[PDB]
């Protein structure tokens, strides 16, 4: 019950992560997207209103700069917990499982992969929000605003995934 | 130092001050 709980508080709080993250990307697109317009506006024809663009856009980037902080938290107490247990029970132990199937060290791979991918994915954005204010080309605009909205290092079957852990904690019906 | 040129930072490291009395920093 103590263990367990620590499952319940850590699936909702990975799917509330999620929510936010696609709350601030989509702010940060549509500031990308204004920025890159004020730029061609610009060319084809100032400080004020562009510094006040990219600082709202650094503003975005420090909320996803927290989130990451919270995920490496809590994907730490999580492999702190594990290796509790993993000490706590012994080497040689048939462990039943907290849940009807799973062991732990299932969620501290889940939790490791996630991690892993949505921190290449940050970086990603530090490089986007670097280069974007510069450039000329317009195909590699283009391709800076495609690089923001589609995510390419965040892939799709880990979706499947998260479910697998809300149907191991047990917040969607059975 | 640290400025945000649009969104770049930039890392500066000062060498050496002179100042207006004449004297300056080793």
């Amino acid at each position: 019950s103590v263990s367990a709980r620590k499952i319940k508080d850590n699936a909702a709080d990975w799917h509330n992560l999620i929510l936010k993250w696609e709350t601030l990307n989509d702010a940060g697109f549509t500031t990308a997207n204004n920025i890159a317009n004020l730029k061609i506006s610009l060319l084809n024809k100032y400080n004020e209103e562009l510094e006040k663009l990219c600082e709202e856009l650094q503003a975005t980037l420090d909320g996803l700069t927290k989130i990451q902080v919270k995920m490496e938290k809590l994907s730490s107490t999580t492999k702190g917990i594990c290796e509790l247990e993993n000490y706590h029970y012994g080497e040689e132990s048939k462990r039943p499982p907290l849940f009807h199937t799973w062991p732990t060290t299932h969620f501290y791979e889940v939790s490791h992969k996630l991690l892993e991918m949505y921190r290449k994915e940050l970086l990603l954005k530090r490089t986007v929000a670097k280069e974007l204010a510069h450039t000329g080309d317009p195909d590699l605009t283009l391709s800076y605003l495609s690089m923001w909205l589609h995510q390419p290092y965040v892939e799709s079957d880990s979706r499947l995934h998260l479910e697998s852990m809300l149907l191991e904690t047990g917040h969607r019906a059975l | 130092l640290y400025c945000t040129f649009y969104g770049r930072p930039y890392k500066l490291q000062v060498l050496r001050v002179k100042g207006a009395d004449g004297m300056i920093l080793g």
